[PDB]
Formats: C-alpha cells, sequence, structure tokens
C-alpha cells in the first residue's frame, strides 16, 4: 500500500475538498467521528482504503489532507462543519487576509511568508507515510490563493519531493459564477509556472457544471453547494481506484502512463453520466449502452468542447455498479460505428476499462439520485485545448491595453511575467494544434 | 474580521455621515444607545466591520468626527444617534476653515491634523485585520477638502498598504455655498488622484435635480440631498456589511473595478426612487431600467456620453435570482455599444436578502464610467474662468500658497480628462 | 474486438479493449524570485514615501 | 433586440441578409470582435468556433457547420465517398475520381493508372480532368503522361477524375453546361432545396477532338466571360433558368425537369448530409450552426446526374438574391431568434 496526500488551496479547493472527504467517509462507511466499524483492523492495516486516511489508536480514521486559505472564513466552516472531528488543527492553515483575486499577491507578496508553514504541515503528514505515491492539489484559477499560492507550492513541492507525482483538480473560471474580472490573468499565470510541475490535471469548466445543474437537476440557479456536490462525484470516481481494490488505475503514476503520452499535454478531458434529479418522481434506469453512449455528449462533459473535431490520445472507462465487462464491449462497439472517434496515428485506439461493482453513493438529502450504474470516461482530446483558446483570447483583449496590470507589478512581479506567460500558452494551443489537425 | 475605519471631516463630511450611521445602525439592528435589538443574525454576522464590540454587549461605531469649527459637530452630538459615537473620537477645532482649502490643509488642517492622527492609529491598533480606512467630505468646503485631502495624504503614509476610499461631494454652482468651491475642488481632485483607490463622485447638482424633478420636492434641502447619500452609502456597503462573495472586501473590490491606478472616480446610483403611488410593488425589469437611468445616477453625468470601464450591481431583498440574472444580462445585451470590449465580463451582480427598510428590494449602481470627465470638465472650465482673472485668490495666497501650485493643479485635472478621453475611444 | 488483461477481484474487475493498432528550479533559484520581487516592492514604497516626504 | 456581427465583408450573400435584418429594425450590428451576439456570420478560414456558446444568457448562431470542409473539398470529398459506407466506393453518382500528391510531398497514383490502364486497353474513353481547390488551374487530357506532369509541377494536392465524354448538350449550340442547387441546413438539420436553380451554360460548342481549348468544356462563370466568343448569346449571363430549362426538356425530349434531373439531384445532396450528420450536427451543442451550400451538377446525355464538387461559400444568381436571402431569414434565423408562402424551399425529409 502507498499513501496519498491531499492539498486543498482556496476557497474552491477548500471547499470542494469538504464536499469529497464528506463522500469519501460515506463510501468507506466512515462516520463523522472518524470510526469505521468495518474496518477490523484497529490502529493500523495498510487497506486500499489507507491511501487517504491514516489510523490512530482509538480508531480514528483521519485523511491525509491539509487545508490551505489566505483567509479564515471558508477554513472555519471546516473547523465547525459536520466534520469537524475528522481534521486536527495542525490540518487547516488560515491566514488573516486573501489575494484579493490577485495572482502577483499568491505567489509573492503573502505566498512567500506562508509557503514554509505549509511545506512543513505536509512534511507532518509526509511522515506518516510508508511509501507516499504523490499529492493532489485542489484549487481554482481564478483566485489569487489558489492560481498564485498553488504554483508556489506546487514549484517547491516538486523541490522537497523529487520523485513523487502531482495531480490538479483545478476550477475553470466561468462568469456565470464569478464576480473577478481579472480570473483570465490568474489562470494564464498559474498554467505557466505550474506546468512543468503537474504530471495530471483535471480542468472542470464551472459553466459545464452550472449547465448541468440547471438541465439535469432543475436547479434554477444552482449553488456552490450544488456544484461542489456534483464535481465530488467525479472526483469521487477518478480517485476511487487508489481507494478500493483493483488493477487499473492503482497508483498516481498510473494516471500519466495511461493518459499523458507527451508531457505537456497532461489536460484529460472528464465526462460523466448519468445525473439524475433526486426530486425526479422515478427514472427508468439506464443500460450499459445508453450511460457509455452518453460520455460521447458534449453536455455531459466537464469542459463544453467538440471532440469530433479533436483526437483522441488515450481513453479510459471507470464504472460504477451493476456493470460486466461483456455489456461494456457491446456498447463501445456500437458507437464505432455512429460516433465521430479520430485517434492519433502513433496511438492504439482503445480503451482501458475498469469496474467497481459498489454503486455511486449519493450524500443523503443531495441533489443526485441513486442509480445503479454510472460511468466516467477520461479522455485526452485535442478538443480540450478549445478552452486554452477561449482563456488565451480574453487575456489578450485585457492585456492589449495593460488594464489591471498595475496591480500584479505593485505586488512586485514583472510586467514581461505576463508576456511570458502568454507565450508559453501560444506554444500550448500550438502543441494541440500539432497534434490533431492535418 | 475585517475591519474598516471611518472618517468624516467637515460641516458636509460630517451630516452625511451621521445620516450615514443612522441608516445601516437601523439596518443592523443598533438602536441610537450602541444595543442591539434586531431578529435575523445575518446583521451581527460582518457587524464588526464597521462597529466595535464594548463592554455590555454594546456596539461602537469605528468612526472619526473631524472639523475644525465645534457646531456641526455639536449637532451630531446632541442629533439622534448622537450618543453612540465614541465622545473621544470627537476632533474638532475653533478657528473654523472659513470655505478656504489652504487653511484646511496648511495651516488651520495642520495644527490639528496629529491629535486625529493619534485617535486613527487608536482605532486602528484595536483591529484584528484593517481592511482600510473610508472618508466621507464635500470638495467643495475648505475642512472636508483642505483637511480630508490633507489626512488621507498622512494615513497613506503611515497605513501605505491599506485601501483608501471615500465619498466625495462634487461642488456645482446650481447648489453653491461660495464661489470659491471650484478651486477647493480642483485642488482635492488632485490628492484624491494621487492617494485614494475608491472615490465615489456625488455632484450636488445631481442630488438637487433627483430630489427637484424625480422626487417632486418643491424646495429641496441639505438634509433632502443627504437622505439620497445615506441611501446610497448604505447601498454600495452592502457587500462589506452582510454574507457575500462578491466584492466582499475592499482590496477584492478595487481589483475588479480599478483597471487604471488613476481613473478609480466612480458614478453611484440609487434605485427605486419613488415620490410620495410609493407603496406599489417594484418589480425587477423596473429595478433594472431604473438603476441603469442617468436621471437615478448621483455625477450628474450621461453614460451615453462615454462607455462603462467596469460596472458592480447590489440587489436587496427577496427576489428571483434567476430573473436578476436574465433582467442583467438583458441590459448589457441591450446596449452593449456602452461598454468597453476589451474587458471581458466587466459588469458584476450581487444579491442580498436584507433590503433596505422601506422597501421590498432595492438596487445600487456602482459605475466606472469614462463620461465621469465631464464632471471634471465642469469643474476645470469654472476653476479657470476664474484663475484666469487671478479672482478670489488672496484668500488662497494670505495662507502660503503661490499661484504656482493653482496652475500645477490645473494642469493635473486637464490630464485626468485626457487619461479619460483615450480610453472613450 | 480484442480483450487482454482482464483483471478480476472481489470488488470489481478491470480490462482492455483494442480496436486498432496505431500506425526546474532549485531552492536557491526560488527563494531569488521571491526575494526579487520582495525588493521591487520595497523599492516602490520607497518612493512613495519619498514622494510623501517632499 | 438581437445582436449580429459580420466577419466576412467579401460575402455577396450575407451582405444582402445584413441589410434586410436591419430593414427588421429588430436586429442591431455590433463591431466584428464584441463577442456578446446571437448570430455570427463568420470568416471563412479559422472560424472561431470554439469560443462560440460561452456567453451566459445568449443563445448563439453561426452559420457555417464546423466539419464542412470535408464534404467542400476536392480531396475531401473524394475521401468521404470512398470511405463512408453510406456511399461506399462504388458509388454510381459520383466520377470515379482518385486523390494524386505532387511527388515532391494516403496518395491513389498507382491506384489511379491501374484503372487507367484497363481503360486504354479496354478502347473505352481515357479522357481525365486533373483539378484542385487552390486554382482560380485545371488540365484536360487523355494521356496520363500529361496529368501526372502537370500535378508535379505545381506543390498542392489536386484531383484526377473521369472526364464525362458524353455530356448533354443543350440546342441549337451543342454547349456544355453545369447545374447549381442552393441547399440550406437549419440548426435542426432539416435540408431544405431551393426550388430555384440556375444552368452555367457554355456559350461555345462542345467539341471532343480538342481539350486544348478549355473555353467550350468548362462552364464557369468567370471563364465564359473572359475567353468565350460567345457570351451572352444564347441567353442572358449564361445562366438559364429552371423554367426555360424545364420547357427544352419537354418540348425536345419530351420529359419534366423534375423527373429527369431533380429527383437525381435531390437523391443526391440526401445522400451527401445524411452521412456527415453525426459529425457535424449541432442537435445537443453550446451553440447552433446553420449553412449555405451550392451544390455542383453534371448531365450525360442519357439524363444521369453526376455530382463535380460541393461549395461552403457559394455566391447566387443576380437574379434570385432577393428571394433566396429573405428565405435564409425565414428558415433559418427567425426560426431561432423569432420576429415580433408556399415556402420556397423544397424540404428533403429523411432520418435523423
Ligand atoms: N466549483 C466551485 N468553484 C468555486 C468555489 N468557490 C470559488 N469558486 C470559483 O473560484 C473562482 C475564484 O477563486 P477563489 O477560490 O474564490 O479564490 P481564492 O482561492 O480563495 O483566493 P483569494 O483571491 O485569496 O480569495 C471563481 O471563478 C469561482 O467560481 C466552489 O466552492 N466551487
Ligand atoms: N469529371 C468531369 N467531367 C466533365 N466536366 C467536368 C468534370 N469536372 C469538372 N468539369 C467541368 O469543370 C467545371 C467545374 O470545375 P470545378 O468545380 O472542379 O472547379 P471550381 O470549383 O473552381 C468551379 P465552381 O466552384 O464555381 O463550381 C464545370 O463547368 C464542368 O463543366
Ligand atoms: N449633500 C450635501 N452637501 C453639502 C452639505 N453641506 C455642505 N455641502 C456642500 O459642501 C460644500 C461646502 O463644504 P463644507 O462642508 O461647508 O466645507 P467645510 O465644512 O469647511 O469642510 C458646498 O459645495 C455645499 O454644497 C450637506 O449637508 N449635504
Ligand atoms: C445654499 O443653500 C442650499 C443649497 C442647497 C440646498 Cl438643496 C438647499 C440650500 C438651502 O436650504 N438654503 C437655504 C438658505 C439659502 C436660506
Ligand atoms: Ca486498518
Ligand atoms: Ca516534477
Ligand atoms: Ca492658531
Ligand atoms: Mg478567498
Ligand atoms: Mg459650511
Ligand atoms: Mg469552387
Amino acid at each position: 500500500m502507498r499513501e496519498c496526500i491531499s492539498i486543498h488551496v482556496g476557497q474552491a479547493g477548500v471547499q470542494i475538498g469538504n464536499a469529497c472527504w464528506e463522500l469519501y467517509c460515506l463510501e468507506h462507511g466512515i462516520q463523522p467521528d472518524g470510526q469505521m466499524p468495518s474496518d477490523k483492523t484497529i490502529g493500523g492495516g495498510d487497506d486500499s482504503f489507507n491511501t487517504f486516511f491514516s489510523e490512530t489508536g482509538a480508531g480514528k480514521h483521519v485523511p491525509r489532507a491539509v487545508f490551505v486559505d489566505l483567509e479564515p472564513t471558508v477554513i472555519d466552516e471546516v473547523r465547525t462543519g459536520t466534520y469537524r472531528q475528522l481534521f486536527h488543527p495542525e490540518q487547516l492553515i488560515t491566514g488573516k487576509e486573501d489575494a484579493a483575486n490577485n495572482y502577483a499577491r499568491g505567489h509573492y507578496t503573502i505566498g512567500k511568508e506562508i509557503i514554509d508553514l505549509v511545506l512543513d504541515r505536509i512534511r507532518k503528514l509526509a511522515d506518516q507515510c510508508t511509501g507516499l505515491q504523490g499529492f493532489l492539489v485542489f484549487h481554482s484559477f481564478g483566485g489569487g490563493t489558489g492560481s498564485g499560492f498553488t504554483s508556489l507550492l506546487m514549484e517547491r513541492l516538486s523541490v522537497d519531493y523529487g520523485k513523487k507525482s502531482k495531480l490538479e483538480f483545478s476550477i475553470y473560471p466561468a462568469p456565470q459564477v464569478s464576480t473577478a474580472v481579472v480570473e483570465p490573468y490568474n489562470s494564464i499565470l498559474t498554467t505557466h509556472t505550474t506546468l512543468e510541475h503537474s504530471d495530471c490535471a483535471f480542468m472542470v469548466d464551472n459553466e459545464a457544471i452550472y449547465d448541468i445543474c440547471r438541465r439535469n437537476l432543475d436547479i434554477e440557479r444552482p449553488t456552490y453547494t450544488n456544484l461542489n456536490r456534483l464535481i465530488s462525484q467525479i472526483v469521487s470516481s477518478i480517485t476511487a481506484s487508489l481507494r478500493f481494490d483493483g488493477a487499473l488505475n492503482v497508483d498516481l503514476t498510473e494516471f500519466q502512463t495511461n493518459l499523458v503520452p507527451y508531457p505537456r499535454i497532461h489536460f484529460p478531458l472528464a465526462t460523466y453520466a448519468p445525473v439524475i434529479s433526486a426530486e425526479k418522481a422515478y427514472h427508468e434506469q439506464l443500460s450499459v449502452a445508453e450511460i457509455t453512449n452518453a460520455c460521447f455528449e458534449p453536455a455531459n462533459q466537464m469542459v463544453k468542447c467538440d471532440p469530433r473535431h479533436g483526437k483522441y490520445m488515450a481513453c479510459c472507462l471507470l464504472y460504477r455498479g451493476d456493470v460486466v465487462p461483456k455489456d461494456v464491449n457491446a456498447a463501445i462497439a456500437t458507437i464505432k460505428t455512429k460516433r465521430s472517434i479520430q485517434f492519433v496515428d502513433w496511438c492504439p485506439t482503445g480503451f482501458k476499462v475498469g469496474i467497481n461493482y459498489q454503486p455511486p453513493t449519493v450524500v443523503p438529502g443531495g441533489d443526485l439520485a441513486k442509480v445503479q450504474r454510472a460511468v466516467c470516461m477520461l479522455s485526452n482530446t485535442t478538443a480540450i485545448a478549445e478552452a486554452w483558446a477561449r482563456l488565451d483570447h480574453k487575456f489578450d483583449l485585457m492585456y492589449a491595453k495593460r488594464a489591471f496590470v498595475h496591480w500584479y507589478v505593485g505586488e512586485g512581479m514583472e510586467e514581461g511575467e505576463f508576456s511570458e506567460a502568454r507565450e508559453d500558452m501560444a506554444a500550448l494551443e500550438k502543441d494541440y494544434e500539432e497534434v490533431g489537425v492535418d | 474580521m475585517r475591519e474598516i475605519v471611518h472618517i468624516q471631516a467637515g460641516q458636509c463630511g460630517n451630516q452625511i455621515g451621521a445620516k450615514f450611521w443612522e441608516v445601516i445602525s437601523d439596518e443592523h439592528g443598533i438602536d441610537p444607545t450602541g444595543s442591539y435589538h434586531g431578529d435575523s443574525d445575518l446583521q451581527l454576522e460582518r457587524i464588526n466591520v464597521y462597529y466595535n464590540e464594548a463592554t455590555g454587549n454594546k456596539y461602537v461605531p469605528r468612526a472619526i468626527l473631524v472639523d475644525l469649527e465645534p457646531g456641526t459637530m455639536d449637532s451630531v452630538r446632541s442629533g439622534p444617534f448622537g450618543q453612540i459615537f465614541r465622545p473621544d473620537n470627537f476632533v474638532f477645532g475653533q478657528s473654523g476653515a472659513g470655505n478656504n482649502w489652504a487653511k484646511g490643509h496648511y495651516t488651520e488642517g495642520a495644527e490639528l491634523v496629529d491629535s486625529v492622527l493619534d485617535v486613527v492609529r487608536k482605532e486602528s491598533e484595536s483591529c484584528d485585520c484593517l481592511q482600510g480606512f473610508q472618508l466621507t467630505h464635500s470638495l467643495g468646503g475648505g475642512t472636508g477638502s483642505g483637511m480630508g485631502t490633507l489626512l488621507i495624504s498622512k494615513i497613506r503614509e503611515e497605513y501605505p498598504d491599506r485601501i483608501m476610499n471615500t465619498f466625495s461631494v462634487m461642488p456645482s454652482p446650481k447648489v453653491s455655498d461660495t464661489v470659491v468651491e471650484p478651486y477647493n475642488a480642483t485642488l482635492s481632485v488632485h490628492q484624491l488622484v494621487e492617494n485614494t483607490d475608491e472615490t465615489y463622485c456625488i455632484d450636488n447638482e445631481a442630488l438637487y435635480d433627483i430630489c427637484f424633478r424625480t422626487l417632486k420636492l418643491t424646495t429641496p434641502t441639505y438634509g433632502d440631498l443627504n437622505h439620497l447619500v445615506s441611501a446610497t452609502m448604505s447601498g454600495v456597503t452592502t457587500c462589506l456589511r452582510f454574507p457575500g462573495q462578491l466584492n466582499a472586501d475592499l482590496r477584492k473590490l478595487a481589483v475588479n473595478m480599478v483597471p487604471f491606478p488613476r481613473l478609480h472616480f466612480f458614478m453611484p446610483g440609487f434605485a427605486p426612487l419613488t415620490s410620495r403611488q410609493q407603496y406599489r410593488a417594484l418589480t425587477v425589469p423596473e429595478l433594472t431600467q431604473q438603476m441603469f437611468d442617468s436621471k437615478n445616477m448621483m455625477a450628474a453625468c450621461d453614460p451615453r456620453h462615454g462607455r462603462y470601464l467596469t460596472v458592480a450591481a447590489i440587489f436587496r431583498g427577496r427576489m428571483s435570482m434567476k430573473e436578476v440574472d436574465e433582467q442583467m444580462l438583458n441590459v448589457q445585451n441591450k446596449n452593449s455599444s456602452y461598454f468597453v470590449e476589451w474587458i471581458p465580463n466587466n459588469v458584476k451582480t450581487a444579491v442580498c436578502d436584507i433590503p433596505p427598510r422601506g422597501l421590498k428590494m432595492s438596487a445600487t449602481f456602482i459605475g466606472n464610467s469614462t463620461a465621469i470627465q465631464e464632471l471634471f470638465k465642469r469643474i476645470s472650465e469654472q476653476f479657470t474662468a476664474m484663475f484666469r482673472r487671478k479672482a478670489f485668490l488672496h484668500w488662497y495666497t494670505g495662507e502660503g500658497m503661490d499661484e504656482m501650485e493653482f496652475t500645477e493643479a490645473e494642469s493635473n485635472m486637464n490630464d485626468l480628462v485626457s487619461e479619460y478621453q483615450q480610453y472613450q475611444d | 474486438m480484442e480483450v487482454i488483461e482482464l483483471n478480476k477481484c472481489t470488488s470489481g474487475q478491470s480490462f482492455e479493449v483494442i480496436l486498432k493498432p496505431p500506425s526546474d528550479p532549485s531552492l536557491e533559484e526560488i527563494q531569488k524570485k521571491l526575494e526579487a520581487a520582495e525588493e521591487r516592492r520595497k523599492y516602490q514604497e520607497a518612493e512613495l514615501l519619498k514622494h510623501l516626504a517632499e | 433586440m438581437y445582436t449580429f456581427v459580420v466577419r466576412d465583408e467579401n460575402s455577396s450573400v450575407y451582405a444582402e441578409v445584413s441589410r434586410l435584418l436591419l430593414a427588421t429594425g429588430q436586429w442591431k450590428r455590433l463591431r466584428k470582435d464584441n463577442p456578446r451576439f446571437n448570430l455570427m456570420l463568420g470568416e471563412r478560414n479559422r472560424l472561431p468556433f470554439g469560443r462560440l456558446g460561452h456567453e451566459p444568457g445568449l443563445v448563439q448562431l453561426v452559420n457555417y457547420y464546423r466539419g464542412a470542409d470535408k464534404l467542400c473539398r476536392k480531396a475531401s470529398l473524394v475521401k468521404l465517398i470512398k470511405t463512408s459506407p453510406e456511399l461506399s466506393e462504388s458509388c454510381t453518382w459520383f466520377p470515379e475520381s482518385y486523390v494524386i500528391y505532387p511527388t515532391n510531398l494516403t496518395d491513389e497514383r498507382e491506384v489511379f493508372l491501374a484503372a487507367y490502364n484497363r481503360r486504354r486497353e479496354g478502347r473505352e474513353g481515357n479522357v481525365w480532368i486533373a483539378k484542385s481547390s487552390a486554382g482560380a488551374g485545371i488540365l484536360i487530357s487523355s494521356e496520363a503522361s500529361e496529368l501526372l506532369d502537370f500535378i508535379d509541377e505545381q506543390g498542392q494536392v489536386h484531383v484526377i477524375q473521369k472526364y464525362l465524354e458524353k455530356p448533354l448538350l443543350l440546342e441549337p449550340g451543342h454547349r456544355k453546361f453545369d447545374i447549381r442547387s442552393w441547399v440550406l441546413v437549419d440548426h435542426l438539420y432539416n435540408i431544405y432545396l431551393y426550388r430555384e436553380g440556375v444552368l452555367r451554360t457554355s456559350s461555345e460548342p462542345y467539341n471532343s477532338a480538342n481539350f486544348q481549348d478549355k473555353t467550350c468544356h468548362l462552364t464557369n462563370h468567370c471563364i465564359q466571360k473572359e475567353y468565350s466568343k460567345n457570351y451572352g448569346r444564347y441567353e442572358e449571363g449564361n445562366e438559364m433558368f429552371f423554367e426555360e430549362f424545364n420547357q427544352y426538356l419537354m418540348d425536345a425530349l419530351n420529359t419534366t425537369l423534375e423527373n429527369s434531373i431533380l429527383l437525381q439531384i435531390k437523391h443526391i445532396i440526401r445522400s451527401c448530409l445524411m452521412c456527415i450528420e453525426p459529425a457535424i450536427s449541432t442537435k445537443h451543442l453550446h451553440y447552433q450552426s446553420f449553412q449555405l451550400f451550392g451544390f455542383d451538377f453534371m448531365v450525360d446525355e442519357e439524363l444521369k446526374v453526376w455530382l463535380i464538387e460541393v461549395n461552403g461559400a457559394p455566391a447566387c444568381a443576380q437574379k434570385l438574391y432577393a428571394e433566396l436571402c429573405q428565405g435564409i431569414v425565414d428558415v433559418a434565423i427567425s426560426s431561432v431568434f423569432p420576429l415580433a408562402p408556399t415556402s420556397i424551399f423544397i424540404k428533403l425529409h429523411h432520418h435523423h
């Protein structure tokens, strides 16, 4: 067994981390007080769930997580929330004033005076790991902390933990649920300094999570709780292989081996289905073919884009519930003959499939209904580059006039770091086009 | 615990600030004695942003009252909520400023400034984490203008990394105490362009016309103009006083509203504005159509004459947040020719459930429009109409100033206009 | 339509299907970047105070 | 008040639609870089589809189907026919075509020579035509050596397809011609055929013993108006419309345009568009698409219709600008952004 340490940076990271660990505990039968009646090894054991949870002599199962936020209002929710008993104070780090949506402020000004503290707290969680695999970093692109402090934390993690893998769960900025105009700057600043330090990054466009909540859950105006409860389902499906007995994606290294043949192009697109409303009278349960077929509909993708006009480099299918290999192959045969699935000629045209028989756990009283089977597809498509083009374009609109640039220079950044970061994106868009278009 | 320190200077500054604390104190359930008697927890959630908590559960406004004559502040203390202000926080002189900037900035004011900063330093030392300062004052007088800016110049020196916010009443000849108001305003505007992160421009003419034409007040008073500023001030600060994620603290609001350091002068706006047909429920489309109408704006600048750099709206009350988005997105998609296209998503919207006193719902408007240059163009044209003959300069030269310092303020604001002009094309 | 590497356990199983074959900065340098920005701030604040002294 | 932008100043078609939209007083035009729009009349090449459908509260619509180039490119159309089972290689209404890459750069060189040597050995007509998209540049020759040597002298992809040595000739004149049909596809993927087509005829008699002079073989409106000496003789602008052409088919051949040709054209359009529907449809897309196509057909002396090419950015016959443009607003734009007949199209029902 090998341990995985989770790191949540900024409000978005912290709140999403709350929704996940709430979900992990329901899935592994862990109670709010950290007790686990099913764990027969008291105070120890190297089971698959131990990759995310340590154990105390008293029988408590404590997440391997650290929460970092430059302002204490969001992390105070954790210290007094339902799962306060899970964490101990060392795990929750909070400043006194945030980064004001300014990457420079999170990375340089504030980040310099607190970076050495985070590493120490993380070092304390590493000292409990007999064979640490790496880290999962949750954060946002727009937030000053999620963008600015994360990129720094990643630069140092690659120095203190050289051989360890690092995966991101990044939140893509979406105006429908954002009040910050400079989030393009931050996103493009953080992607530049974080690129050579992250091995695999699952971007989630809030715009996508938003419309899925309005369309499938009939939420007229979804709250962050709604978006997070859904995002924690996707995250749960992606981390399940690490927390449950299995042979596919059993360690963080396998994520890069299976999904990222080229280093810079490490942004798999995630698709999830079905998303069914709990308030519904009673839904006709979908078959294996119907839910797999939905994985190629743009409405169910974590980032809105058209994979039909890209090329696949890899592709995984993670099933949970009543699914047997026989049914998986049948649906795939029928989808190839109907869909436009073009692979790059230097990669095989195949699917790695993993199945966990335990169906998805739904948060009691949440928005999602209990289904008997569900799937999550991770496909590395050049079509996700559409997201970068959108973002880079907005960056050019504001930067052409240097709007808001004085706020970054004022915290110590150089104006040259903008264009330097932008040129790195222009190269990232070029690598995508070199791989996909003819 | 993100506390704000309040300063109000001069006659206008203190009469507006007074009514301001009357309005929000009511919203937070604070009676004139400092005791809380509300019925909701949202009132106290962010209460310590503007109030200090004393013994016996008493709430004391974190406000400093400043003036060079006792008259105005003696009325505040005997006024409605006068007993709530900290006694020590009354710092005042006896000479007066005679509506002279030079007196408030160099002579009389300079004799009293160190003692005001002694109180500011005392309120700050008690803040767990100080956000920044907000000053209420007029620019056409002598104290709020001359000493007000002198205070900002010194607060920035002692607190260089805190946000400096001001509510500045701009002078207009149609609502005038003295002919020298353009002189005092031109001199202050330069200080603000240098040492303020955010200045809410409030033209007394715009306030006058709104009372005369829209509110059907046959003979407005300064009190009537101050009712608007009270409501407006209560509005723009809603983001700060209640649980909200949008424009939460002062620095985050600046990072989203000021794309250039010197263009930080906003046009505020309120809605509804109803004359006494006052009980009619106001719909969300009505709130939005009026909120953007120039007649509801308090800068006296026609927005359709310039372009919007950024916009922040705030809707208060129990309403359909879905219907708010539909209508906001409607106004943008119906007049996209007045919003700059090189700043994506430069129109944000925040919802609050607690409506102001007496209204089911309302909307407050905060605009960073280039049309504000019309305000500084009026002030400059009036400044030059007199300075070209050196009229009334003797009031200032007698206090130590030189004609050169006037020529500089002149060129400094003409620059400010030229700056707002290149971004309108 | 081939199925390879079928692994089965109590909690599920995983396999692979093939349809068609194919055809950093050191700690010293990060502290410098950080201190370099902390220096550009100190200089700008000095010019502000120098300006305020004048 | 719907808003739209214009990113193709050279489009004679949508230039009129823009004039009509503003004439309704309910559509407002914005600068070509304002993202807050309902409708985009986008550029031809590198149209930024990836930035569409990401504006909260705006339903956005564009006039180009992303991926339709697969049908409007010479080499792309040929590759689509030979690979798509819906069309198969044995497709009967598409000339035997081959994709040939110049030797300075898959490639069907040897496959073309095989069928070429089988025809040369069977005494059959062996006249082929070479062409490409990068043309105004065409060569008609019966010798394979000339066709190949011609492509190598260039530097872009070309296509060699069987030349229709037995084309239908109009009388009087003994002249060649082609038929243009405008087809519109709305966001719902309804296939509407414009009831009005045009015959771009050749004003020079057809001569089968001299492919060197390409004035009587090529029916392009620009070639006839520059190198032809009988331009505008038999009809105005070498453009005969469906009414006169239908009267001719009845007086000379004793048949109707509907029965002899229009049935085949309607079959071809359906099979081409239905094939690529699962690749370009915007049914569940965050934005909506609709596009106007221009099909070019050939007619042999047996009254069989052959598909020449498909145009993605077609122009219209001068006389038909008003009727067709207004129709575009009715079925493609107003259907999504309604305003506050006897349809001029012919819907081609199909299975989605
Ligand atoms: N999905 C999701 N997105 C969130 C959540 N909270 C914030 N965001 C997004 O994050 C972006 C803003 O970044 P934040 O995480 O709030 O900023 P931060 O990390 O706290 O850094 P600061 O600037 O110091 O506050 C916006 O685009 C929000 O849409 C959340 O709980 N769930
Ligand atoms: N296989 C074939 N047999 C006979 N004639 C052919 C032919 N292919 C092309 N032509 C002739 O060439 C003309 C069409 O050329 P083509 O369409 O390839 O070039 P182009 O695309 O620049 C013209 P347009 O785009 O306006 O339809 C027609 O007038 C037709 O007479
Ligand atoms: N809105 C409003 N404006 C005022 C009030 N009192 C004075 N003014 C304006 O402020 C300017 C004079 O400033 P004043 O406050 O008298 O100067 P000071 O007291 O010496 O600092 C004039 O332009 C007046 O129109 C008031 O109560 N309300
Ligand atoms: C200069 O005076 C004013 C300016 C503005 C307004 Cl709204 C009212 C007055 C006022 O009430 N003056 C009464 C006095 C002139 C007798
Ligand atoms: Ca155990
Ligand atoms: Ca590394
Ligand atoms: Ca004295
Ligand atoms: Mg924050
Ligand atoms: Mg006075
Ligand atoms: Mg053509």
